[PDB]
């Protein structure tokens, strides 16, 4: 069993929702759940951490994350 | 704002 590790996603007005995801979770899921949380469609939006855009089957593996990290979001538009 | 934090987790059918 891997842990999960604790994102904070920040939108474009500063709120912040927290995720846990594991480090093999393909980060559409995420996507998916903050779009569905802003009532928002999600192709309106795009996900960035450090800058790079966030892929809906990269991990976070693959993006190297960790406890903490964080991700904003931006509009698509 | 309070913190919010969200975990991110056939034969049976009938149709």
């Amino acid at each position: 069993e891997g842990e999960y590790i604790k994102l904070k996603v920040i939108g474009q007005d500063s709120s912040e929702i927290h995720f846990k995801v594991k480090m093999t979770t393909h980060l559409k899921k995420l996507k998916e759940s903050y779009a569905q949380r802003q009532g928002v469609p999600m192709n309106s939006l795009r996900f960035l951490f450090e800058g790079q855009r966030i892929a809906d089957n990269h991990t976070p593996k693959e993006l190297g994350m960790e406890e903490e990290d964080v991700i904003e979001v931006y509009q698509e538009q | 704002a309070e913190e919010r934090v969200v975990v991110i987790s056939n034969s049976s059918s009938r149709y």
